[PDB]
DNA sequence: CATGACGGCGAATACCC
RNA sequence: CGGAGAGGUA
DNA sequence: GGGTATTCGCCGTGTACCTCTCCT
């Protein structure tokens, strides 16, 4: 059908080579010549030559270049035949059926959001306004601010304050999918709750970067809006980062802190031989934090701290045991973000990358998924803060 | 991430041979035939 | 974009997919080698029927 | 000694190695190549002269008539570069060639002429190279990238196994002409030689010899040594030379003077052979059966019987030897044959050769060359002659012949462009003896085997293609036509030549849209060497070896600067001192070492000759007498590096920056950076966007001035003089008297480029760096260009940087930027965008540009004039109408501002075809252009008039003083007023005559310029008019933008921190940017740290000088401090003596140094750590480069010292403004109904195969389905989805995607019945 | 369908056309191409309901 | 010999870098884990490793020619001292080799991934328990002398 | 005309009985 | 708006 | 006549995105 082989206008007046209508034209030309020689009863040599030429015209239309010289267009580039339409990377199957361009999608450069929770991403408000546009139109109609479609379109174009309030209402719990190419594993696409931010760059949670193989030296990411209730619930239950903290390849956690978070935890859990405040005996982590913030005790000071830790019993209740621990001020301070049920020994050491990963493993094994996500976010906040303070 | 003589035991433990036979020897130490 | 056309060919023409794509379906179906089919179809020889 | 201009700001050089050779003109390759192409060459060796002499004379088939080339010339271009860029036309010169048609007398004795028609003929436009090595093609600036290709000649290669059995090395040779068929010879696994012409099917090698009129015995004589068997009575005794028998075992008891030396069963060794020095035995008896494994070489016949007893080259047997002996044939001819060094490859090839004479060889060659064609003896006899033996169809170039003779160890360098018999024979012999383990194969990637073709050579090649295409038509029209009185213009149709040249200059792979982000990008583009293009490689197919840094790249090709990704190792950067030789091979300079003394004599060595010498490193300490201070110098000898004594050393490197490219040479502390990050930094230096204010690098290498000057972006004084006038758009220099030609005023006018878009929509703006009355010398920078500061390349800004983590905002290479950087517009950049509005001729009616637009309010058209065109200076925003246009459907087709492109209208251009009534805005634009052009012929008239009157004043008061006649007689009465002549005004008759010629030059071209302004330019067919609107937008720095240093330390800004939140020092000074230390250790780009330290030191010096300027200290105090600053260093080469500077010069230099003293640290002769700490001490800064920082949020001291200094940071052309994009719904494709692609088309993101795999792995079937249908080509599904979302019903009703239907229709069109089944 | 969409589309389609092959939409790629719910994850039950109704 | 020298330089650098002296509670010297920033980053595992540290402050070590043969003379300098022209040019061989290796291996990895995806695309968990008794025998993987 | 890619694999070819 | 060529980003 | 080593033609060779010119 001709609408599947259109003629693309170039500057209106002239058309580019379709590369498919040309082969059809050659086939028709040779067929007409063979017909006008068939009724003519011409000598058999030229009739046979025309039959042969019609044959190469036909098999060039079907599969150009499969046998013999590849029939050439105006430029030396071979003509694209019918077989080329359906095969190869640019063929129909791989370019339009196994993958395709989609609506309700965008992309932008990614920057680090260190304040974000694991389930949140930072979405520019202009991108959100464009992406969620039909939802905005629906909400505008719902509360009567826009009588017609055009009224809602004009209000969104003018970017009125009530439009921004409606946009805030729509995206409150509507997850979005963030993707970074190459998508090497399912975790290359993950769901996040968007938070409206100023600027034009998408903010990414640090702990998911390893899953994306993402960094912030120029990386760009695509965002997609799950439209239907089924898609939204699939994003929340199947693809949300807080539900996908384990690698499907080996079962190990993917959200282990790296770089400056690890540096901060290591620095605050290191011990110094003659640090300020050494030998002090503290009522608990709160006193350690008070002494550190007031400058009366060094972060690496070896001290004695009364620590109350919790251990699960046979029936699963948290039995509390309180004891005096020989530790550091920084380890006691870090103990405050450790959820109940983990032993104090998990922090009573210089915490490197492997130690932090083991701590997250212990938290996941003992307490489950939600406390693990909360613990990971708290660890990342503490690591950032104390790496900065160091 | 992918990039395109004589045996010695190094730890304490008992020795076990499988698919092995015991035969007379010149020095008394078993040869292997399988 | 749904309605197709047809071209009534003045003479019969062989489909290249069923000729060149190895194994030659015409050649295997007839046991005449692909070379002879190529020469006859492309007017270099004759076949007795 | 320092000139007045360079006294303004002297960069402190820490370089210690003296500079023996200046950095050459960085654009010399392009200019020299194009000059060779276009300049007149009387010898006819290069360019257009050579191409014409190689296609002319055009002779008829009969030969009655011939067309003779006389000479050529290039006419004046119709438009200059600027007009060509404005009008969108190619900047080219007309080629006007003097031809002469000669018709001879019909049945003349020989060559008698009957007419000679000599005429000049036009053969098309030749695009001219600009002053900066660029071309203007269709109004766009393009660079012709030089190509690195395999040299023509003979190349001997092999396979190291990898093809058959195990470890069977197959050798081959390739004769590669510059023009013609490729001739290949190869060994098959059974040791037969095969020959291939143009990569066809392989034929036996002896076929080529048979076609060269060589018989079997002649071939055997060529490729074998004759052994003779001299039978006297019986026993088959054998005459030989001893040497032959060495290596193989003893077949018989060899006898010496009748006494046997070695018997059977013992292999002959070396001592055996040496014993025969005094044992000269010639006739040796051998067994009869020994002859069984032998070959008869000659063709033998009996005395008179006439029966062919044995022909040449056959296996001798007992029967054959016995019957040949019984006829008294006393001497037997055999071929010497061994198993390791004298293999019978030719004999076996003959044994498998089907051909047996010249006719058979020629017909076989015809069958191979032209498969499916039955050939006449004449046809083959002409085809073979045309393959390699006709100048017209085959051409080994001069470099090809040179390489061919050099590979075969021929003394002669010059030779013929076609192959001879001896050429092929010697190629085969060298291939055989390489197989025999006597020679070695060649290195394909060796730079002595890969040569350079630049713009001139490829332009000449394409011109030759056009010339031969025209020659065919000329010959057919000449022979077949009954020509009489016809002029040579009739035969010459210039369309083929013009088409070929335009194709080369507009569509060739090496004709590339110029990278014009900054001057360094231009320099790099003009200096790239490409292995791609025609006759080269393809990036999909190139292997590891050709992408590797070869040892011959040293000093010729930069090992650092190469693109990341697919193009790695295929696109290279010319080294700083590298240049091509006459044959196009890259050569690099070296200092000759004579008698252990490093002289200053410079020899340029190519890769071939460089490997024959011992070359000392540039990092080799010398003394005042030139001797090497040490006795064991590190040197390169044969692609290897070791130690040698000074007497062994033959050459030394001229500079420590010899191996690197310009971009790599601009990286300070390059030697402390890992090569990967150095590559990244060199690549990203070219992506830096020129900022609002050009800021010099505090830490530089010394190459910045050369880059800025050689780029051509700056205004450089052609002649010395004094700045007579200066403003933001123009500089007028009053030339010095000693630099004046006799008949001139001595006025140089430099018109500055102001706010013009680059090829990447960046701002090109020139601003003067000289003041009124300033003295200027030749070569001095008069006006800075984009990213240039006082003639120094200034790609970025000096940023006060602290290395510490800051609350995650620098995590994973993220960058924290203070709001003070935003406030000071440090990285604010100007971007100029060109929008076009085209009124065409529709079928219904002609499109109209007017202010009358329907369905739009009056307020929305307040920015348009009465002609419907936006005013100059209007502040437009996304959606605003620039040019109001209506189509007679009238539809609203007005050119609007693209969304979020809010900017300022700075220029409006109107182009109207002949016969179209130009509008009122067009009329007033025309009026402004007319007034400006009259001004360009009046102000440039009166300034030159003032200069001429100054010269007339000087001459008139010299020997002809007339004080009263100065004022009682004006300057208009010295020309015609009648009086007796004398010395007073006879000289004036030569100086005011040129004045009167400016009454004949400026005024005479006024009408022509008026015609050009009033000209109705030729537009595209159907185009009524074109309105070009130029929008200037200031992009301020924001999160999401990409910043980088020169060390490969790249990142994206994550946050714009308030000034009170930034870390600050004890003096309350906050840092500008916080970089993460953790990106330093694994990257191993330590230079960024050292530069930072050095940057701090540099700023410290300025911080003192500024203080001395704020306290108004004595000039002596500044002299003392600045002299101490320049004297600092460990025996640096630079010497700055402030005592020779005047007080005013010292004050000016101190003013230019108050923001920080520029430091020069050459890439491999840079500042040491001790020197940096010394400079830090001089500025009263800590030697560790680390200071105490406080948290702005809390005032708490950071627990450890933080590295704080100054790093030179670049804003890359990767702004988040250009990259952010979002789409809910929009336009869809035609064939598939899927959303369009690209931000420019407001397209949707592609959810590709791996994305679908991720969705499948999650089990998110509904999300995947909506990706496939309601968000893509399900037309009904997407409409229902949109309506449901508006209704608040988040439910889809997916249908069949249209792409599946398209696939079904396509398969059906292939004659295959594909259909869906029932439900 | 899956083989043709993978590689050697000409050969695979020729084999299918000569043999008169019939493709039941049972795999993930097949259902992706025709834009249906994949027989996995949340769509799995749907396909089960499609299978049990025949 | 050069490999042993590189090992000795690395050992000396790590020994001097990993430990620092400090005054105890009493006026007595004591050894403790160093607070050097680069050492802290490496030991914590945040960034860097032994190889990178010895490239920064030890010596770069033995390099390889493009064909893969090891160059006889190693780079005795480190990045803090700075390389000379010869050492830098030598190191560019390995740098270019690694970058081109990544560039040309990403395509092979993608092709292998696509082939694996196709061969396994249709395999879905369709049952809770098929009732099979067969299984594979899992032992610890031991090559001899290590686990 | 382009002549710098190469490994794997199956049908066809030739060689050796 | 389809194709080709060139360059670039991750 | 039939089994097997060699040859020849076909198949395949990462994703996403951005910029420019030029094209019956
Ligand atoms: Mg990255």
């Amino acid at each position: 059908p001709p609408d599947l082989r259109p003629l693309v206008p170039l500057d209106g007046g002239r058309f580019a080579t379709s590369d498919l209508n040309d082969l059809y034209r050659r086939v028709i030309n040779r067929n007409n010549r063979l017909k006008r020689l068939l009724d003519l009863a011409a000598p058999d040599i030229i009739v046979r030559n025309e039959k042969r030429m019609l044959q190469e015209a036909v098999d060039a239309l079907l599969d150009n270049g499969r046998r013999g010289r590849a029939i050439t267009g105006s430029n030396k580039r071979p003509l694209k035949s019918l077989a080329d339409m359906i095969k190869g990377k640019q063929g129909r199957f791989r370019q339009n059926l196994l993958g395709k361009r989609v609506d309700y999608s965008g992309r932008s450069v990614i920057t680090v959001g260190p304040y974000l929770r694991l389930h949140q991403c930072g979405l520019p408000k202009k991108m959100a306004l464009e992406l969620f546009k039909p939802f905005i139109y629906g909400k505008l109609e719902l509360r009567g601010l826009a009588t017609t479609i055009k009224a809602a379109k004009k209000m969104v174009e003018r970017e009125e304050a009530v439009v921004w309030d409606i946009l805030d209402e729509v995206i409150r719990e509507h997850p979005v999918l963030l993707n970074r190419a190459p998508t090497l594993h399912r975790l290359g696409i993950q769901a996040f709750e968007p938070v409206l931010i100023e600027g034009k760059a998408i903010q990414l949670h640090p702990l998911v970067c390893a899953a994306y193989n993402a960094d912030f030296d120029g990386d760009q990411m695509a965002v997609h809006v799950p439209l239907t209730l089924e898609a939204q619930l699939e994003a929340r239950a199947l693809m949300m980062s807080t539900n996908n903290i384990l690698s499907p390849a080996n079962g190990e956690p993917i959200i282990v802190p790296s770089q400056d978070v690890v540096l901060g935890l290591y620095y605050m859990t290191r011990d110094c031989v003659n640090a300020k405040g050494e030998g002090m005996v503290l009522t608990g982590p709160k006193e350690a934090e008070r002494l550190y913030r007031s400058g009366l005790a060094s972060l690496h000071a070896r001290v004695k701290v009364r620590i109350t830790e919790y251990e699960k019993d046979a029936n699963g209740e948290l039995v509390a045991k309180t004891s005096l621990k020989d530790t550091t001020v920084g380890r006691a301070i870090l103990w405050m973000i450790v959820p109940k049920g983990l032993p104090y020994s998990i922090v009573n050491q210089a915490l490197g990358k492997k130690a932090i990963s083991k701590m997250l493993n212990t938290c996941y094994r003992i307490l489950g998924l939600k406390p693990t996500v909360i613990f990971a976010d708290q660890i990342m906040y503490t690591g950032f803060a104390y790496a900065a303070r160091s | 991430q992918l990039t395109m003589s004589s045996i010695q035991v190094k730890n304490k433990g008992s020795i076990k041979l499988s698919n092995v036979k015991s035969v007379v020897n010149s020095s008394g130490k078993l040869v292997i035939t399988s | 974009r749904e309605r197709m056309g047809h071209i009534e060919l003045a003479s019969p023409t062989a489909h290249i997919w069923f000729l060149k794509s190895l194994p030659s379906r015409i050649g295997l179906l007839l046991d005449m080698p692909l070379r002879d089919i190529e020469r006859v179809l492309y007017f270099e020889s004759y076949v007795v029927i | 000694v320092y000139s007045y201009t360079e006294k303004k700001r002297i960069r402190k050089d820490f370089g210690k190695r003296p500079q023996v050779l200046d950095v050459p003109y960085l654009l010399s390759i392009q200019l020299d190549s194009f000059q060779k192409f276009i300049e007149q060459d009387p010898e006819g060796q290069y360019g257009l002269e050579a191409a014409f002499r190689s296609v002319f004379p055009i002779q008829s088939y009969s030969g009655n008539s011939e067309l003779q080339y006389v000479s050529y010339r290039l006419g004046e271009p119709v438009f200059d570069v600027q007009e060509c860029q404005i009008r969108g036309v190619t900047y080219s010169a007309p080629l006007r060639v003097k031809l002469r048609l000669v018709i001879y007398e019909r049945e003349a004795p020989e060559g008698t002429v009957k007419d000679i028609k000599e005429q000049e003929v036009y053969m098309g436009e030749i695009p001219l190279m600009t002053d900066n090595g660029t071309f203007v093609i269709n109004g766009t600036e393009r660079v012709i990238v030089s190509q690195l290709h395999r040299s023509p000649g003979v190349f001997f290669d092999s396979d190291k196994g990898k093809t058959h059995s195990s470890g069977k090395v197959l050798y081959n040779a390739r004769i590669i002409p510059y023009r013609g068929s490729w001739l290949d010879f190869e060994f098959d696994p059974k040791d037969n030689l095969f020959v291939r012409i143009d990569r066809r099917r392989k034929l036996p090698a002896t076929i080529i010899l048979r076609a060269l009129n060589y018989t079997t015995e002649q071939i055997l004589d060529l490729f074998f040594e004759k052994v003779i068997f001299e039978i006297r009575d019986n026993k088959l005794q054998m005459e030989l030379v001893p040497e032959r028998l060495r290596g193989e075992t003893a077949s018989f008891d060899i006898e010496a003077n009748g006494k046997v030396y070695v018997e059977k069963g013992r292999r002959i060794t070396a001592r055996h052979i040496r014993q025969l020095e005094k044992d000269d035995v010639k006739l040796i008896e051998v067994p009869v059966e020994y002859i069984a494994g032998k070959v008869v070489a000659k063709d033998y016949i009996d005395e008179s019987t006439g029966e062919l007893i044995c022909a040449a080259n056959m296996e001798l047997s007992l029967d054959l030897l016995a019957k040949l002996s019984q006829s008294g044939h006393k001497r037997i001819e055999t071929l010497f044959t061994n198993d390791l060094d004298h293999g019978p490859y030719i004999s076996e090839t003959l044994r498998v050769d089907p051909t047996n004479d010249r006719l058979s060889a020629l017909v076989e060659i015809y069958r191979m060359m032209r498969p499916g064609e039955p050939p006449t003896r004449e046809a083959a006899e002409s085809l073979f002659e045309n393959l390699f033996f006709s100048e017209d169809r085959y051409d080994l170039s001069a470099v090809g012949r040179m390489k061919f003779n050099r590979s075969l160890l021929r003394e002669e360098i010059e030779g013929s462009g076609i192959l001879s018999k001896d050429d092929i024979i010697d190629v085969m012999k060298k291939l055989i003896d390489i197989r025999n383990g006597k020679g070695e194969v060649d290195d394909i990637d060796h730079l002595g085997n890969r040569r350079i073709r630049s713009v001139g050579e490829m332009a000449e090649n394409q011109f030759r293609v056009g010339l031969v295409r025209v020659e065919r038509a000329v010959k057919e029209r000449l022979s077949l036509g009954d020509l009489d009185t016809l002029m040579p213009q009739d035969m010459i149709n210039a369309k083929p030549i013009s088409a070929a040249v335009k194709e080369f200059f507009g569509s060739s792979q090496l004709s590339q849209f110029m990278d014009q982000n900054n001057p360094l990008s231009e320099i790099t583009h003009k200096r790239r060497i490409s292995a791609l293009g025609p006759g080269g490689l393809t990036r999909e197919r190139a292997g590891f070896e050709v992408r590797d840094v070869h040892p011959t790249h040293y000093g010729r090709v930069c090992p650092i600067e190469t693109p990341e990704g697919p193009n790695i190792g295929l696109i290279n950067s010319l080294s700083v001192y590298a240049q091509t030789n006459e044959y196009g091979f890259l050569e690099t300079p070296y200092r000759k070492v004579t008698d252990g003394v490093v002289t200053d004599e410079i020899h340029y060595l190519s890769a071939i000759e460089e490997g024959n010498y011992v070359i000392a490193q540039a990092n080799s300490n010398l003394d005042e007498e030139g001797h090497f201070v040490e006795d064991l110098v590190t040197c390169r000898s044969k692609g290897e590096s070791s130690l040698f004594s000074r007497d062994q050393v033959d050459y030394m490197d001229v500079s420590t920056q010899q191996v690197v490219s310009v971009g790599a040479s601009l990286i300070p502390f390059l030697e402390h950076d890992d090569a990967n990050r150095a590559l990244m930094g060199a690549n990203m230096q070219r992506q830096a966007v020129p900022t609002l204010r050009a800021d010099k690098p505090l830490v530089g290498t010394g190459m910045e001035r050369a880059v800025a000057v050689d780029s051509g972006v700056t205004a450089v004084a052609k002649r010395g003089g004094v700045v007579q006038y200066v403003d933001a758009s123009r500089i007028v220099i009053k030339v010095n008297e000693d630099e004046m030609y006799p008949g001139e005023a001595g006025i140089d006018i430099y018109n500055l480029t102001k706010y013009t878009r680059s090829n990447q929509n960046t701002c090109i703006n020139q601003m003067p760096c000289v003041s009124l009355g300033e003295p200027v010398e030749r070569g001095d920078v008069l006006a800075d260009g984009p990213s240039t500061d006082l003639g120094e390349l200034a790609l970025g800004q000096n940023m006060r940087v602290a290395f510490m983590p800051w609350n995650g905002y620098n995590f994973e290479d993220s960058i924290l930027v203070s709001e003070r950087v935003v406030q000071e517009d440090r990285f604010t950049t100007i971007h100029i965008q060109e929008l076009a509005c085209v009124s065409r001729d529709t079928k219904l009616g002609p499109e109209e540009i007017t202010a009358d637009i329907p369905n739009v309010g009056e307020a929305a058209l307040s920015k348009l004039d009465e002609s419907g065109i936006v005013y100059i200076g209007a502040e437009v925003t996304g959606g605003d109408i620039l040019v109001g246009k209506v189509t007679p459907k009238v539809k609203d087709s007005s050119l609007r501002v693209p969304n979020g492109v809010s900017g300022t209208v700075i220029d409006v251009q109107v182009f109207t075809r002949d016969g179209v009534e130009k509008d009122k805005r067009a009329l007033e634009i025309e009026e402004m252009q007319l007034k400006q052009a009259k001004k360009d012929l009046s102000e440039e008239l009166q300034i030159l008039e003032a200069g001429l009157f100054s010269r007339i004043r000087a001459v008139l008061v010299a020997g002809g003083v007339e004080a009263e006649k100065l004022d009682k007689l004006p300057r208009d009465r010295w020309l015609e007023l009648g009086l007796t002549d004398e010395e007073k005004q006879n000289q004036l008759e030569q100086l005011a005559e040129q004045y009167d010629e400016l009454k004949h030059e400026f005024e005479k071209k006024l009408e022509a310029k008026r015609r050009k302004i009033t000209q109705g330019d030729d537009l595209a067919p159907g185009v009524l008019k074109i309105v070009k609107v130029y929008l200037a937008v200031k992009r301020r720095i924001q999160p999401g933008d990409k910043m980088a240093g020169r060390h490969g330390n790249k990142g994206v800004i994550s946050k714009i921190n308030p000034i009170e939140d930034m870390p600050y020092d004890e003096n309350g000074t906050p840092v500008d940017i916080v970089l993460n230390p953790l990106g330093v250790p694994s990257r191993m780009n330590i230079g960024q740290i050292l530069e930072t330290h050095l940057g701090m030191a540099a700023k410290g010096i300025g911080d003192k000088i500024n203080a001395m300027l704020k306290q108004q200290q004595e000039v002596a105090k500044l002299r003392e401090f600045i002299q101490r600053a320049y004297d600092l260093g460990a025996d640096v080469r630079q010497k700055v003596d402030l005592s020779t500077f005047s007080d005013e010069e010292v004050m000016r230099l101190a003013e230019n140094l108050r923001k920080g003293m520029p430091i020069a640290t050459p890439v491999f002769d840079g500042a040491k750590e001790a020197e940096i700490k010394e400079l830090l001490k001089l500025g009263d800064l800590p030697t560790s480069g680390q200071i105490r920082l406080y948290d702005g949020r809390t005032g708490e001291q950071f627990e450890r010292p933080v590295t704080v200094g100054y790093m030179y940071m670049l804003k890359l052309n990767h702004l988040v403004d250009d990259k952010m994009h979002a789409r809910s719904t929009g336009s869809y494709s035609l064939v598939t109904q899927q959303p369009l692609g690209g931000k420019a088309q407001f397209g949707g993101q592609r959810f590709g195969e791996m994305e679908v795999w991720a969705l499948e792995a999650y089990g998110a079937a509904y999300t995947l389905q909506e990706m496939l249908t309601v968000k893509s080509d399900d037309v009904n599904g997407r409409t229902k989805m949109y309506k449901n979302i508006v209704d608040g019903n988040h439910q889809m009703e997916p249908g069949m995607p249209e792409s599946f239907n398209v696939l079904l229709k396509e398969i059906r069109s292939l004659g295959i019945n594909i259909e869906l089944e029932d439900e | 369908i899956s083989a043709a969409s993978f590689q050697e589309t000409t050969r695979v389609l020729t084999e299918a056309a000569v043999a008169g092959k019939r493709d039941e939409l049972r795999g993930l790629k097949e259902n992706v191409i025709v834009g249906r719910l994949i027989p996995a994850g949340t769509g799995y039950a749907y396909h089960q309901d499609r299978m049990r109704r025949r | 010999i050069w490999a042993a020298a590189n090992d000795r330089v690395s050992k000396a650098m790590m020994d001097n870098l990993q430990t620092e002296t400090v005054i105890n509670r009493d006026g007595q010297e004591e050894k403790q884990v160093s607070f050097n920033s680069i050492y802290m980053m490496a030991d914590s595992g945040a960034r860097g490793s032994a190889a990178q540290i010895r490239q920064l402050a030890g010596m770069r070590g033995l390099m390889a020619k493009p064909d893969g043969s090891i160059i006889e003379t190693p780079i005795t300098a480190n990045f803090r001292e700075g390389l000379n022209v010869l050492q830098y040019f030598i190191s560019t061989h390995g740098a270019r080799k690694g970058l081109a290796d990544t560039a040309l291996k990403t395509a092979n990895s993608g092709y292998l991934t696509r082939r694996l995806v196709d061969v396994a695309q249709d395999l879905v968990v369709t049952e809770d328990d098929c009732g099979t008794h067969e299984g594979i025998m899992m032992t610890p993987v031991i090559e001899g002398g290590d686990v």
